[PDB]
RNA sequence: CGUUGGAUUGUUCACCCACUAAUAGGGAACGUGAGCUGGGUUUAGACCGUCGUGAGACAGGUUAGUUUUACCCUACUGAUG
RNA sequence: GUGGCCUAUCGAUCCUUUAGUCCCUCGGAAUUUGAGGCUAGAGGUGCCAGAAAAGUUACCACAGGGAUAACUGGCUUGUGG
RNA sequence: AAGACAUUGUCAGGUGGGGAGUUUGGCUGGGGCGGCACAUCUGUUAAACGAUAACGCAGAUGUCCUAAGGGGGGCUCAUG
RNA sequence: UCUUAAGGUAGCCAAAUGCCUCGUCAUCUAAUUAGUGACGCGCAUGAAUGGAUUAACGAGAUUCCCACUGUCCCUAUCUACUAUCUAGCGAAACCACAGCCAAGGGAACGGGCUUGGCAGAAUCAGCGGGGAAAGAAGACCCUGUUGAGCUUGACUCUAGUU
RNA sequence: CCUGAAAAUGGAUGGCGCUCAAGCGUGUUACCUAUACUCUACCGUCAGGGUUGAUAUGAUGCCCUGACGAGUAGGCAGGCGUGGAGGUCAGUGACGAAGCCUAGACCGUAAGGUCGGGUCGAACGGCCUCUAGUGCAGAUCUUGGUGGUAGUAGCAAAUAUUCAAAUGAGAACUUUGAAGACUGAAGUGGGGAAAGGUUCCACGUCAACAGCAGUUGGACGUGGGUUAGUCGAUCCUAAGAGAUGGGGAAGCUCCGUUUCAAAGGCCUGAUUUUAUGCAGGCCACCAUCGAAAGGGAAUCCGGUUAAGAUUCCGGAACCUGGA
RNA sequence: AUAUGUAAGAAGUCCUUGUUACUUAAUUGAACGUGGACAUUUGAAUGAAGAGCUUUUAGUGGGCCAUUUUUGGUAAGCAGAACUGGCGAUGCGGGAUGAACCGAACGUAGAGUUAAGGUGCCGGAAUACACGCUCAUCAGACACCACAAAAGGUGUUAGUU
RNA sequence: CGAAUUUGGGUAUAGGGGCGAAAGACUAAUCGAACCAUCUAGUAGCUGGUUCCUGCCGAAGUUUCCCUCAGGAUAGCAGAA
RNA sequence: AUACUGCCAGCUGGGACUGAGGACUGCGACGUAAGUCAAGGAUGCUGGCAUAAUGGUUAUAUGCCGCCCGUCUUGAAACACGGACCAAGGAGUCUAACGUCUAUGCGAGUGUUUGGGUGUAAAACCCAUACGCGUAAUGAAAGUGAACGUAGGUUGGGGCCUCGCAAGAGGUGCACAAUCGACCGAUCCUGAUGUCUUCGGAUGGAUUUGAGUAAGAGCAUAGCUGUUGGGACCCGAAAGAU
RNA sequence: UAGUAACGGCGAGUGAAGCGGCAAAAGCUCAAAUUUGAAAUCUGGUACCUUCGGUGCCCGAGUUGUAAUUUGGAGAGGGCAACUUUGGGGCCGUUCCUUGUCUAUGUUCCUUGGAACAGGACGUCAUAGAGGGUGAGAAUCCCGUGUGGCGAGGAGUGCGGUUCUUUGUAAAGUGCCUUCGAAGAGUCGAGUUGUUUGGGAAUGCAGCUCUAAGUGGGUGGUAAAUUCCAUCUAAAGCUAAAUAUUGGCGAGAGACCGAUAGCGAACAAGUACAGUGAUGGAAAGAUGAAAAGAACUUUGAAAAGAGAGUGAAAAAGUACGUGAAAUUGUUGAAAGGGAAGGGCAUUUGAUCAGACAUGGUGUUUUGUAUU
C-alpha cells in the first residue's frame, strides 16, 4: 500500500527475478582464469607482444569530444602513409580498420607516428634465422601508451577586443534559428519584384 | 546482527508487536501504489503532490549527451589551476602573462558568474559563458574565449 | 384429588357427537426426536395455477422422499459391599 | 459595482474541444501543411474526491460472521390475558 | 458435367447465449422491497461560544434572470 | 367504445389448478377442515403451452363398505438368539480439568464462582434427565469488492455462417 | 403496620436467626480493617549533584542525594539461553567430556547459572567479539510414541453336534471309527471361463497368521509336480483398429484404407562350351491386426501318479503334407 | 446559571524628530525607526518535580458503562447525541455474588491510622448508649440493585376549627 | 418374468467432451464439468497460531477521504532519538 | 468555684514496631572555663546452645483466600472456539531500491574490489582516464542561470571581550527561529543605443511564482526501526490455466 | 547509461539504446566477368603404394557451368630503375595425461587404561606440524604430506636441428593509367490485418493486396514536394575468444545440515507398497577394540529361566552406544466425607546447607620447619 512521506519507488520484480539471479560467487575465479588465459596464449605467441597495435581515434559526441582514445585499427590510408599494406600490417600486428577514415590532418598526424614508432620499436624475425628473441613484451598498448594531445600553453598573453563571448553566443544562436525565415524574406523579396 | 532485532524480544508475546486487533494480515490496502485515486489519495494529495497527469511535451530518443554541460561558477574558476602555480599567478597579477583555464578539459560545458574572483587577468577557454561570468572575467581584466 | 371417549384436520387452535362429578387454564429450553413417530414443515424428483422473454419465483396447492451413536460421568431405578 | 439582499443552486486525472501568444518543439539545416507543448474555459462523472456493467440458483461451493436474521433464554409489556 | 462462375486465400460489413470472459452499488434497528438520511441548503432537535447523532421533526436544491445584474433619481407598501 | 390484436368458444371445476375457504347445497357419519355429486364473475380453468371423456392396466394418490385381525380397549404368555456370568481374545468414538444440588449474580440457562443444602471406601445390572453429550470450521441467513452451474433485450467478444 | 399483593424444581434481608430487635427514623461515642495515608528498612527507575587523589583501583569507578513505581495493544532499554565462527583462557576431560536421572545445596527479582550423588564413554566449556534455519502450550499444528475409556463394546445370520480311541507336553476344534444331521442334482456334488499364480502334492514344530485354540492349514521351511500331429492357441474374417499411396498440420501428428499410385505371384521349355538370364502362359487377392464362446483337418477306450493326462503306457484309429 | 473571546506591559507607556513613490489642503497622517525618562514592586492570584519543540515510527480507527442535559420509542439490560468520570487496559477494601457502583489505584516488607462498609453468630469489630415507632395467619431489614400502584383501614402513633 | 428381456466377451464414443426411454443422471465408492501432474508456496480487506526474562513509558475505538461500512490512507492519541 | 472550649517550647506513667549508617568533620545543650551529653541512625550488661536448636527445602494438616488456560470480544469460568497426553520439529526471514536516526572514514569531494597487478591460489595487499552521487537552479521547452552592501537591515540569541567589592552596563555576536530586503530561474509587463526593420533585449518594474543563491556538506560503509516489490510471519479456499 | 528517454483505463505498472570504462579481440567469401589456344573441375569402379590418403587407367557428373581469377576495404587483355619467400609425408625434442615409481624423523623410559593414540622425561625430522588409518587427542606407527628424481604410453606447424630436395616459364606491391568497375526482385517499398516492442500518425515479425529503381536503395525515433546534407550498401554465405551452463565426466572447498535435519532416498530408494492408468511413494544409521555372539550344569515339552562363561563394561546379549517424557509394574512414604491442583502463614514428619583447622592471644608434651 501506500505510507507515510517516503519516495514513490519502482522496484521491477513482480516477474519470476528469482529464476533470473546471478550472484558472482566466480568473480576471484574467474579473475584467476583469464590471468591464466593470458598467461598460457603468452606462452604460445610467445615471442609475441599478447595484443595489436590499436591507433588513437577521438570519442565521438560533444560529452566525450575533448577525450582521445584507442580505436580498433588504423586506417588503410593511415598504414599507406606509414608505408606498409593492410595484409603485412595485420600479419606483423598492427590492427587495421578499413571502415574508419580520416577527416582529420591532427589524427592522421597522431597515427603515422604511432606507427612508425611501433615500426621502429618492433623486430620481425626471418622466416629462416636463429630467431632471435628479445625478452617479449605483453603489451603494446603499455608500451605505446595514448597520450592526451596538448591543446594550449599554461600562460598566454590576453587578447580582449570587446565582444564579451556571450553577445557573440546570442547571435549564432540567433542566426542558426532565423537563417530560414532570413531565407524566406529573401526569396520572396526576389519573387515579388 | 539478526540477534539485535526486535523479533528477537518479541519472542513470547503473542501477536508479534503486530496488534491483536487488527493483526498482521496479507495485503489489507492493497498492493504498492494500489488505490492512490481512491482509499490512498489523502497521502498522494499530502505527500506526493503532481503525482497523476502529465504535463510537458516528449522527446522521442532524448541522449543525455546532446544535454551535457556542467556548470562552472567564478568562485571555483581558480580551482582549476594547480595548487603549485596558483599562487605564483594570483601574486603575479598582470596581463600578458595570464594563466589559461579550459574548462572543457576541466570537465565544464558552462562558465556562471558566482562571483568574486581575484582581480588577476586570466584566459578563460569555455564553450559556453553567462553573461554576469564574462563581466566579471573583464572587470578582472582576463577575458573568456570560446572553444568547440 | 380428578379433569375423559370419539368424527374431520399434520395441525396448535378449531368445530361438532357423546359420556361425565367435571370435561379449568398454564409452566417445566414455546418440558419431553442417542424416548418414538415423521403426517406437516424443510434439500434434491414431479405436476398445476399465477408471475417471468428466459433461467426461474411463489409461508400458493399437490405427490414421493436414509431420523445415526451411550459401553463414560452424573441423575435415576434396583443390586452387592 | 469583480453577478443576483445574505444563507443552497454543483464537478478531478486521462481524453477531446475552444480561446491566447502566433510563443516553444518535431532532436541532420526548413517553404509549408500536420502534430506535440504553455495559460484559461467547455464536453462529466447526481454512488456528486468522480468503475465501464443484467439476472437466476430449491443443483450449488468457499472464507468467515452470533459484528446479523430464522428457536429457547434475557430486558420491555405497546398488544394479548 | 461445370467453368472463369463456384472453390480457396485476405480484408470489410452483418448475424451469431452455440460458445467465451466478466459484471450485476452503498446506507439500512438482519437482508429484500421502500426511502436517500449518498453532494447540498433553511428552521428546530442542539442543552444561550463553536461542534454535535438517529431511516429525528417541518421543508427545500440540480433551477430562474439582459434583468430578477450595476448606478442614480423619484415615490411608498399590506390593510382599515 | 377503449387498451393492445382478439376478447375465453366448446367443454371442465373450491380439480393435483379457488386466496376468500373448513365456499354453498345434497349425500355419506352419532358427530366429517376428509370423500363423492352438484353450483360457479373461475385470486389465477380451458382447448397438440392440448380441452373433455375413457375400457384395460398401476408396488401411483384418496374416500367408503364387507371380511379379517393385539393397531387399540389392555395387556398377558411362549420359543430361539442376545443381553447376563465364566475361559480365551479384544477394539472405538470421545476426553481443558473434571463430574451432587437450590438460588444468586454472571456473556442475561453453572460442575467450578457467592450464599445455602450437604457430604463416607470399592462397586454390578439397567437407564436415557443432564453433560446446552458425540458425529461436521451451519448446507438456512448475512457479509466478502470469493466463486461456480444455468439464463437473457447485461457489458465485451468469438467459432461458424452470410 | 395491614388490605390491595396471582406462576410454575425447593430457596433465599447472603445464611442462621432476630420482635423494649439483631426491624424502621434519629442522635452522641467506642471499636474493626485496603495494595490508601504517616513513619522506617530494602529493590529498581528518574533527576540534581560531589569526587584529579604519591601507590590499592579499567571517573556514569566511588559517593551524597530527593522524588517516584498500576497496566492491555504498542514502543524502547538492560540482560538470560541455543547452533555455528574469529581471538583468548599454553581452559575441563578415558584418574571420565557431552548427555540423562535426583520432593540434595548455593546464587540471581527472573530468564537461568553453579555444584553434590547416581548412569555412561569421547568430547566440551568461561571470557571479548562475529553470525543465525536461535528459545513453544496451544495453530481441529507436523511426525512418532502413549493413555483413560477397558479387560469394556463385543467375538449372537447361514438348523448341530455327541461318544471312544490314537497322536501329542498340551485336544471342544487334528486323525480314525461310531452316532446324529445338513446341502437335496439351477447342490454345500463333478468340471470349466475371467482372475489368481504354485494356493496343487509330499515331508517336519511353535515365532507370527487362521479376531478361541490348534498337534491342523490355502501359514512356515524344503522339495516334487503340468508330457499332445488329433484339446486350445496358431489360420479366417465380424464390429472395428490400422501402415502404404496421397493430402493436412509449425509440429507432436491428423485423415484416409483403395482412394487423382507405374502397387504381385506357380508350371515346364530354359535346368551347365551360358543363367534362374529369356518373343515360355494365366492373369489381376486390391497390407495387416482383430474371437482360447463365431468359422475350423484329424483320438478313442482301459490302465497308470503323492500330485499330469482326450497329452504318459497298452491296444485300436484318424487327418494334413511329402518322387 | 454553567460554559466562552480578549486584556492585566520592557516586542511596554510619553517628546524640536528621521524615511517614504502611500496618505494629507498642508512634515497633516500611516507604518517602521535613531536619540531620550522609567530599579530594586516591570504593573492581579496560585502553580510551574524545567521551557521551545524537531525528526521518526507503533498500535488504534467494532467500543461500552455511570450522576447529569437530552432525541425517537409505551418501554427495554433498546436505539441515538451533551463540558465529564470510568471499564476496556485494573488489581486492592466494601456492595454476599457482579467489567463499570462506593472507597481507593498497586515495587518488597514492618508498625500506626483510616476510607467505603460494618461490629448477635457465621465474621475482625459495642447482644454499646439514648428517644420513639412497629407485631404482619405473605413483618422489615440501607443507594447502583435486583421492583410495586391507585384506592382503603376507631390497627396504632403524632398533627387545625 | 418370452421379451423395448437378461447377460459374457470383443468393439466404438473422453472431459465443456462423451453418453443420457432425461434423474443434471452415468462417465472406476469422484460429476451442476472426472482423474493425474504442473502453473502453485495461486489470492484471501477473512479465521487460527505466532516460542526467553526483567525495567521504564504507555494508547485508541475519534476527524476527513475512499464501491467507503469486517479494510485502508490521513489527523489525533503513544514510544524512541 | 465548676462546666465547656483553647493553649502549655506542662509534669507522670503503661505497651508495641524499627536500630538504617559505621576512620574524627555539623548544629546545639549542660555553673559561660578544660569535659560531658538523650546533639548528623544502639549501645551496655547477662544467660542458654553451638546443635537440626534457628532457619532452608519438602509432604501433610489447619485458618482465610484461589473458576481453565490461549483467543476473538464492549464483555469469557462460560451452555463461545482450540486443547486426552508426551517427545522432537514449528511461524517477521533474505534480497533489490529506499526514509529517519546513529557510529565511522574522508570531506567540496567521495566510493579500490566492472576490471588490472599481486598473492602465503575465493583471502590479503596495491592501482583511475571513467562512472554514480554531491558541488546550480529553474522552465513544458527553446533556453537563461545565482554579491547594489562588511554576503544586507531588524528582533531575539549561546559563547567570548571590557568591566566597578556583591547590580547589571557596553561591545562582538556563530548555530537557529521571526521579519523586511537583495540576487538566479519561470510568468506578466515597459521596451534603449543598434539594426540581416525584424531582429537582438539594455533599462525599469509587477498583491505572481520555484523542490533556488545569500562563506558549500556530501559521498561511502555498517546497525536498529520503518517502506515497497518479491512465497514475504506461518497454515488455510470455492476457483482459473496447461 | 537507468528505473532514465519512452510506453501505460498515462492507472497498477512497464521500460530499452547511442556514447563512456573494461574483458576478449580476427578476419573474411560466394553470385553477378569468355580459360575458350584447348572442363584446366569432381564422385565412383578397377589396379599400385608411404592408406584420415596419394598415384595408372576406365566410366560417370558437368557447358541449363565444374576449376583458377575479383568481393566493394575493392578489383579486372600491360609495361619500369636496386627489390622476401617457397612448399611437402618423417625423426630427436617446447607442450597435456591413463599416469607409474623412489625420496625424513621415537613407536625410548614412568604413570593411568582392556587398548596410549592420554599425562610426564628425554629426543628426532621439518620446503613434511594438510588429511586419514591404527584398540582414546599420533608430525615423528602406517598411508600419505613437502621437495625433488627417474619412468610401462597416447596427442604431434603456438616450433630449433636432421629429413629426399626445390615440380629451375610455380604466387604476391608503387613514383606513370589506354578502359572500366558486373554487386542478390514477388525483393525493397506502400497499404492493410493480427501479434509484438519502450518505439509513441504504427519497433520487429507474419498473412493478404499492390509492387520498384539505378548517382539507385535503406536509415537519420512526429505523418506529408525539397535549395542541400550526413551515413551505410539489404533482399546470399562462413568465422575462434571473452559470455551461458539446477545435465554428463573429473576435481577442490564451505562461519551449510547432521538421521523428523540434509536430496524423496546416509541403508537391497525411486526400493517396499497403492492405483486400471497417468502417476503416488515411505519407514529404515550406531553391540563391542575384537564375536571373544554366552562352552558347560540345572528346571522346562519348548520358548526360555537360573547358575556358569567372554568382555573394560552384559547398567553393551543381536528385541544390542546413554537409553528422556508421556504411560506402566513392584517396594517405600503419605493424604483421601461429591474432584485435584494453587497463594499467605504456621505446625508436624522427613531431609539439608551455613565460625568453631583460622590475618589474635599462647602451653597440665595428643602418637616427641617445634605438638
Amino acid at each position: 500500500a501506500i505510507s507515510k512521506n517516503l519516495p514513490i519507488l519502482k522496484n521491477h520484480f513482480r516477474k519470476h527475478w528469482q529464476e533470473r539471479v546471478k550472484v558472482h560467487f566466480d568473480q576471484a575465479g574467474k579473475k584467476v582464469s583469464r590471468r591464466n588465459a593470458r598467461a598460457t596464449r603468452a606462452a604460445k605467441i610467445a615471442p609475441r607482444p599478447l595484443d595489436l597495435l590499436r591507433p588513437v581515434v577521438r570519442a565521438p559526441t560533444v560529452k566525450y569530444n575533448r577525450k582521445v582514445r584507442a580505436g580498433r585499427g588504423f586506417t588503410l590510408a593511415e598504414v599507406k602513409a606509414a608505408g606498409l599494406t593492410a595484409a603485412y600490417a595485420r600479419t606483423i600486428g598492427i590492427a587495421v580498420d578499413h571502415r574508419r577514415q580520416n577527416r582529420n590532418q591532427e589524427i592522421f598526424d597522431a597515427n603515422v607516428q604511432r606507427l612508425k614508432e611501433y615500426q621502429s620499436k618492433i623486430i620481425v624475425f626471418p622466416r629462416n634465422g636463429k630467431a632471435p628473441e628479445a625478452e617479449q613484451v605483453l603489451s603494446a598498448a603499455a608500451t605505446f601508451p595514448i597520450a592526451q594531445p596538448a591543446t594550449d600553453v599554461e600562460a598566454r598573453a590576453v587578447q580582449d577586443n570587446g565582444e564579451s563571448a556571450f553577445r557573440t553566443l546570442r547571435l549564432a544562436r540567433s542566426e542558426k534559428k532565423f537563417r530560414g525565415i532570413r531565407e524566406k524574406r529573401a526569396r520572396e523579396k526576389a519573387e515579388a519584384e | 546482527p539478526s540477534r539485535f532485532t526486535k523479533t528477537r524480544k518479541h519472542r513470547g508475546h503473542v501477536s508479534a508487536g503486530k496488534g491483536r486487533i487488527g493483526k498482521h494480515r496479507k495485503h489489507p490496502g492493497g498492493r504498492g501504489m494500489a488505490g492512490g485515486q481512491h482509499h490512498h489519495r489523502i497521502n498522494m494529495d499530502k505527500y506526493h503532490p503532481g503525482y497523476f497527469g502529465k504535463v510537458g511535451m516528449r522527446y522521442f530518443h532524448k541522449q543525455q549527451a546532446h544535454f551535457w554541460k556542467p556548470v562552472l561558477n567564478l568562485d571555483k574558476l581558480w580551482t582549476l589551476i594547480p595548487e603549485d602555480k596558483r599562487d605564483q599567478y594570483l601574486k603575479s597579477a598582470s596581463k600578458e602573462t595570464a594563466p589559461v583555464i579550459d574548462t572543457l578539459a576541466a570537465g565544464y560545458g558552462k562558465i556562471l558568474g558566482k562571483g568574486r574572483i581575484p582581480n588577476v587577468p586570466v584566459i578563460v577557454k569555455a564553450r559556453f559563458v553567462s553573461k554576469l561570468a564574462e563581466e566579471k572575467i573583464r572587470a578582472a581584466g582576463g577575458v573568456v574565449e570560446l572553444i568547440a
